[PDB]
């Protein structure tokens, strides 16, 4: 689960439940944030067995897991990820 | 030479750069002024600067600090440690922004171009409106921004012209696509107001963002900004009358190099910028410099270096910037910031760039600016030219450039996207109480005050009227304010000499004759007998000698704060045609333009009394041409008690329309011209008055054969000559309300006159003035059956408001009373 | 080593802010405005000189810190910063024993004038200069330093403050003339004035002028600048000129709360080195009393100083004690000087105190009690400066007690006079031949040799060369037709404003750029030469103005006074933007005749007309023109055809009248095929008042079938004809009143009178209900004309708060709805 | 008998005729030789004659009386001498 924390969607909830589920500005996304800092494909959330894994798929802003930037991470409850100007929570 | 003469020669060199270091700058992002760029033995000679450093590191650093992408003017500003605080910043090795922050920069010149692509593909007639060459901007305003939601602000209120503001909306204010291109047609969405929220990419706070409306000309917003920005300080209780002295509502206002130049009202504005009744802590200034004014070259638009000279004014830094350096322009917009947080003064900004449209459609810009439109046309775009610096410098990959270039697009689909999707589918009365209390707050000086001694009988002689009547004019005012005040209301009251009063008649503030120390008696009504506030409070000011600046402030300072009073007086109404812009543009017309709502009162000193054309008219003819339903209230009393009611009415209607009033010079004085307790506690507005021998005496109605209408003081000269030959057969109406008609009071009053056989309007002023040409064609068309036949008794129609000579005045008035009364 | 440093350091520190601890204030209000000892005695390197530290800090103190503060390293101009530092780091000779008493002699005419004044008049104490009187020996002082570089005129404009003390103590007006039925005051404050200087000590005379003006303070400024500009282009000095003495100064008076507040100021500063607004520099004297009325400074400005804007041009500013008339009178020498050197503006501060209140049986120790318990202390500027010359030993006993007796003898003087005092349209055609036509035309092709025509401006310069010589004469090459024609009759010919040399609709071209070189070529200029190369005397003047309103049209209202002969238009960018000069409107050019007697014949392009682009770019508000016109002050006109606005211009050039002409000009309308005229049209007609439909004028249109008569002005006649056309409407006629003011009374009513079977009547506008000509016309016509008038009805858009709505849908369909009603 | 033409002031062109002892000069309106200026004291100079002999008298002016250029409180006049009395410039002929 992914609960927004900051952004003009703040209060949003998320369910992770898919093997991939994107976030990014495509209208098409499983997780849609609309905002110029996040590019069109900009994270996707996988799901492998019993972990939870956030992957940056190529944004202009990058994807940061607890104010550090990363390429891909192992996520944790209560990590904040952000992508763009948007700040989740992940919750298990 | 020795080295007491090398040294020498060095400090005057270290004192060369930082004077005029931004004349070699490479500030210009086109290079069209080709011309524009001790011994080599003494580069390794130290020199004491209290370090010791070598000519060739000295050189170093000032190049660095002045000569590069940013040209620093700060050497004129006269307090030291100002100075100082610049060069500290300015004359240090700067940190390299990370890539985090240069991606950021980046992502911002995506969607400025973005937008700039979408604009100029989906619509036409949107190049005079383009970005395109400036896109810049938009990381700077950003920076500015978000360096404001760094020190923890509340609002940065930002004012501007055409110029991409359809950019600013979406990518600063951050308005959805949906709503700025909602039944879009140039649009009136270049001119309305807007309100967001911005959100820090990298801290930890939000920041409100909003966007003023303003008219087509250029700079006029400008004061308007100033008053809005000031009425929501004062609500926050941040700045000249907050308990702290953040600031915390920041204005930023954006302006083009050849308007910033010969706008007169930019040096107006600037004036204000540290006055007490008018500081808002300091503007942030960014002129959009793409050295071109439609045709016009900058050599034919000022007489000086720079389109931002006008800011040494009062002393603020200018920093020439390189807009196609975003690095450059974003670091400006942070210092920019923390100066004017350090200091409370303006900061201005020269964006340096270019226009690489022409300034309309169809235009070829090369007509008359070939050799700039032939450089431009070799330049390639601000992000293209940034992308490329960052490969170039290895502070990105191919990749990250490929992943950058797929956000662009990527920027550029949810624009047309979302525009594809949206095609688809109350009593004015007070108690006796309530009087005296006023009265009597004119009497509680403060302990050991020395009131003047001419003043000390206004005071007396408030409290004796407070209690017994014949209450006049300048008190009857300052009952209605007090009354307000003392109900909770913010009462904001500035102007010319307003405290005191140009016919030394106000005293709205008295001045103790040992210290010096001030006293405002209307400010003890912001206080309950019982100790507790009211919420009310007195802000009054003695104004800069401006019409425009001044008249725009208060327009800006009611839109700010709706439940403000807000008046403006002028000295005498003839000066108010400096403002004509602000009435014009926006006091009687941003309603119907734009739905932006004021209150603001517009006090106007008015009356032919033989001091010539300059102190004798407000120009009544001139409001009422502007006016049009629900637009304004456009007032004459005659009478302490209406002037009260209409001050009261107009306060607590719960309506945001402009009064305007034409107010008395020698009426003050006037001791006919007073009011009974009575008229304060049992009456209300009355926007038609007939004479007291009908409504109070025993006057016959009936006996009236000839009925004369009229407005204002010559109502005391006729009622006079009407008592002096015991004129039964004739009547005097007063109208009050010139604006809007009071149809039905007016009609209902002339029909208890039954036997009238003629009826004129008779009026002090000019035939071709005052209300004569809008009431002699609009009253026989709204009451046919009461004005037809109507005509006029005035002065001859004249090119100027009144004769020069008091003698001249004094014939045509007794021409005029003989005439009515012939 | 670190000593040098210091001392270097410590002589920038006396330039650049010596002036904020120098003793230029009289009255002293602000108390708290005022390396080691054993350095003193050692000798410093100095630009190469050697001097001591005390001798450093002496010459330093003398040039920056007594009554003179000096404000010049703000100047980005080297050369300029060092011509100030020579003059003003040197020891001056005191002033000789001859010119400390002709001094004197003008401190004892200037207390002797306001002694007079304040003693035989009620209600002179607002315009007292008592306390401000070292102004004239200022002002004098400058008058003489002009007269001794061999200049021509010296033009003053002021406020009223010491106004009638200028007039007859620098300008040299008897009292008999100033005091004549002597009664804002009197309308003497605001009148124009001219005068001979005759220098005391020198060779040379100068005339000295003062420009009228309204009570508007510092609205002059720009017609100041106007009217000098004129002048110089008259006496071929300045910038069209054969030689760079600008030889005409102007001379310009302000107020420390006006200077610092209005925005004419910096608008007008702005102008000082722009080719079509340079007069090669301004004299500025700033009367700093340290209060406006009954506000402080500190309410007034948000700067140290009052002349704080003029650093926006790079001008030096000196500070001045009024209470030492001799550095007040050195300063002004050293302005002059300044001028003449770098022809730029020059700005004195001189400080000084107000001695009485602002008005009549006002008090000013009620709202400045501390300033006026201070300035009751203080003695005359003439008793001080009498008793420092007897001090120092400059003068004797007996030569004060003949100063004594002149002062005496100068109020006699002014009280004498006055008590004797007491006891006693041209109609010639504008028609013009096909040569002149075909002359003009030619001109767009006779190229200068090697010019590259850009690619979209060739075909503009072909069409005027076949319009010319075959006709559809379109409202662009008319106008230029108007101005080359002009010229070819030895007028000057001076047009400007906002991209004016272009046109804001791309149609003027009065100015072609090089393609390939950036130079310049201006058809128009090639008429100022006859075909046998002898010169017309004419000459065409076009510039693109600043991105001014109020200083623009000012200074073109100046011009027009400066030189009556020449033929002066001002264009807005749209008429909607003239609002930003509406104080030089209504101040000015609609009402200096009939308040002055100062005469102008300015003109005012205002490009108007409903097209949908919105509230700003619609409207010259034809009706606040015709609410300010009275007879005989200004022409209003809205021309319909290109010949008609050709000939309103060249009546306007030769009829020898001085009145301003108010144009509302098209903007689509330029490019509208059926707005064209024939040759005949500029050949064998003239202007038209009144405008009749060419059916009946040349056609075989039968007026007797017209029922109904549509009155109308300006471009929406053509939507209105075509829609006649379209339905054949036999029964409707449509007439223009091309002139709006002074109504054409009887040229319309011989005109109705041709419509015998005419049962209504419309005024058809486009503009709303309270705008456009229907408020003056409907109120007007069926009073003057009312066997034509009486029922006369109106057809319009709705009244607006606004000249219009923001919406082009909107515009569109009301613009039908007024079409459909006038045909309905 | 002696003649003094006006070369410099309003008045120029204008002769005084000096065929009395004493011929005042000044700005004061019963002077034999009204001068109107601010520059000229009420009382200024007196041309005075005596045996043929004419001389010009400064009588205590406040800007002084100049023969030739050189300020005098007294000088002896001889044919095409310039007086100058405050602005105005006088030529002395015989
Ligand atoms: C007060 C005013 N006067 C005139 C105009 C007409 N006008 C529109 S754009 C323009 C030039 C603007 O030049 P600049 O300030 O450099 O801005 P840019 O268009 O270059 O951004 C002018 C004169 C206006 N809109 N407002
Ligand atoms: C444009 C304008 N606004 C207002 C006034 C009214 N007014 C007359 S005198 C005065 C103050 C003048 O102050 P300052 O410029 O210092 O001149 P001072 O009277 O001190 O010489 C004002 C506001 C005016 N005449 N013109
Ligand atoms: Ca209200
Ligand atoms: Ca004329
Ligand atoms: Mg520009
Ligand atoms: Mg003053």
């Amino acid at each position: 689960l992914l609960v927004v924390k900051r952004g003009p969607n703040a209060g949003s909830r998320f369910l992770l439940d898919q093997p991939t589920t994107s976030a990014g500005r495509h209208p098409d996304s499983d997780i849609f944030l609309d905002d110029v800092t996040v590019s069109r494909r900009h994270a996707e959330f996988r799901l492998e067995g019993g972990e939870f894994q956030v992957v940056d798929v190529g944004s202009l802003n990058g994807t940061y897991v607890n104010r550090e930037p990363v390429d891909s991470a192992v996520l944790a409850n209560g990590d904040e990820v952000q992508i763009g100007k948007f700040r989740l929570v992940f919750l298990t | 030479d020795s080295i007491e003469d090398k040294n020498a020669r060095v400090i005057e060199l270290i004192a060369a750069y930082r004077n005029r270091g931004h004349l070699m700058a490479d500030i210009d992002p086109l290079r069209l002024d080709n011309t524009r760029f001790l011994t080599l033995w003494d580069l390794d000679r130290e020199f004491k600067v209290v370090q010791r450093k070598k000519l060739r590191d000295i050189l170093s650093v000032l190049r660095d600090a002045y000569c590069r992408h940013v040209g620093v003017e700060y050497t004129h500003i006269l307090e030291p440690e100002q100075q100082r605080w610049i060069q500290e910043r300015v004359e240090t090795k700067h940190d390299k922004p990370t890539v985090a922050e240069q991606k950021y920069i980046l992502s911002k010149l995506n969607a400025a171009e973005a937008f700039e692509t979408f604009l100029q593909t989906k619509y036409v007639g949107q190049k005079r409106f383009s970005l395109e060459g400036a896109e810049t901007v938009i990381p700077m305003m950003d920076a500015v921004i978000d360096q404001c939601a760094e020190h923890g602000l509340d609002e940065v209120v930002i004012a501007m012209p055409h110029r991409g503001r359809l950019n600013v909306l979406a990518n600063i204010v951050g308005k959805p696509y949906s709503q700025i291109f909602s039944e879009f047609e140039g649009d009136v969405k270049y001119h309305l107001g807007a309100t967001g929220t911005y959100i820090q990419m990298f801290g930890d706070n939000d920041i409100e963002v909003s966007l003023t409306a303003n008219p087509s000309h250029l700079e006029a917003v400008d004061p308007v900004l100033e008053g809005l920005v000031r009425a929501k300080q004062d609500l926050l209780d941040t700045g000249e009358e907050g308990s702290d002295n953040r600031f915390s509502v920041v204005p930023l206002m954006l302006h083009g190099d050849a308007a910033f130049a010969g706008q007169g009202v930019v040096a107006e504005t600037l004036n204000l910028a540290l006055l007490r009744g008018y500081r808002t802590g300091g503007t942030i200034h960014i002129v959009v410099n793409n050295q071109i004014g439609f045709t016009t070259a900058p050599t034919d638009s000022r007489s000086s270096e720079y389109c931002t000279d006008v800011a040494k004014m009062i002393g603020a830094p200018i920093f020439h910037v390189n807009g196609d350096d975003p690095e450059a322009c974003a670091w400006v917009a942070r210092l920019a910031v923390d100066f004017r947080q350090a200091f409370k003064k303006d900061v201005v900004i020269d964006m340096l760039c270019y226009r690489r449209r022409g300034h309309n459609e169809g235009d070829d810009p090369s007509m008359t600016q070939p050799y700039m439109y032939d450089v431009i046309d070799t330049k390639r775009g601000s992000r293209k030219a940034y992308t490329e610096a960052l490969i170039g410098r290895g502070d990105i990959s191919m990749k990250e450039a490929e992943d950058a270039l797929r956000d662009y697009q990527g920027q550029l689909e949810a624009v047309f996207n979302e525009v594809r999707e949206l095609e688809k589918h109350l009593a004015t009365a007070v108690d006796k109480a309530m009087l005296q209390r006023i009265g009597d707050a004119h009497l509680a000086l403060p302990e050991g005050f020395t009131v003047h001694p001419r003043v000390r009988p206004v005071l007396e002689k408030r409290r004796e009227m407070a209690y017994e009547g014949r209450i006049d004019w300048a008190f009857a005012e300052l009952l209605a304010l007090g009354s307000l005040i003392a109900e909770g209301k913010l009462v904001r009251l500035s102007g010319q000499d307003t405290q005191r009063g140009t016919f030394t008649q106000r005293h709205a503030v008295i001045v103790d004759r040992k210290t010096g120390e001030e006293f405002t008696p209307l400010q003890l009504l912001a206080t309950n007998p019982d100790g507790t506030p009211t919420g009310g409070k007195f802000l009054v000011y003695n104004s800069a000698l401006s019409e425009f600046a001044a008249v725009g402030f208060e327009y800006g300072y009611s839109v700010g704060n709706p439940d403000a009073m807000v008046l403006w007086e002028a000295q005498f109404g003839d000066f108010v045609n400096g403002a004509q812009s602000i009435i014009d543009e926006f006091i009687s017309s941003g309603e119907a333009k734009w739905g932006q709502l004021s209150d603001v009162v517009l006090l106007l000193p008015h009356g032919h009394e033989g001091q010539g054309p300059d102190h004798t008219s407000g120009r009544i003819e001139r409001f009422l041409q502007l006016w049009a339903e629900g637009s304004m209230t456009i007032a004459m009393p005659s009478t302490p008690a209406n002037y009260f009611h209409l001050l009261r009415r107009h306060g607590k209607d719960g309506i945001q329309r402009p009064l305007i009033v034409f107010t008395p010079k020698s009426m003050l004085r006037n001791k006919a011209a007073v009011s009974d307790i009575r008229d304060f506690t049992e009456s209300k507005f009355r926007s038609v008055l007939e004479e007291p021998m009908y409504t109070d005496g025993e006057g016959d109605r009936n006996k009236v054969t000839r009925l004369l209408l009229t407005s204002g003081k010559i109502y005391y000269e006729l009622a006079a000559r009407k008592a002096k030959e015991n004129r039964e057969d004739v009547a005097i109406v007063r109208i009050e309300q010139l604006a809007p008609l009071p149809r039905r009071r007016l009609a209902e009053t002339l029909d208890r006159y039954p036997n009238v056989k003629e009826k004129f309007w008779v009026q002090e002023e000019p035939a071709n003035q005052g209300a004569w040409p809008s009431f002699g064609l609009t009253l026989p068309e709204i009451l046919p059956d009461h004005f037809t036949g109507l005509k006029r008794i005035s002065r001859r129609a004249m090119s100027a408001p009144s004769s020069g000579s008091s003698k001249v005045h004094a014939v045509e008035q007794q021409e005029i009373l003989d005439t009515a009364f012939g």
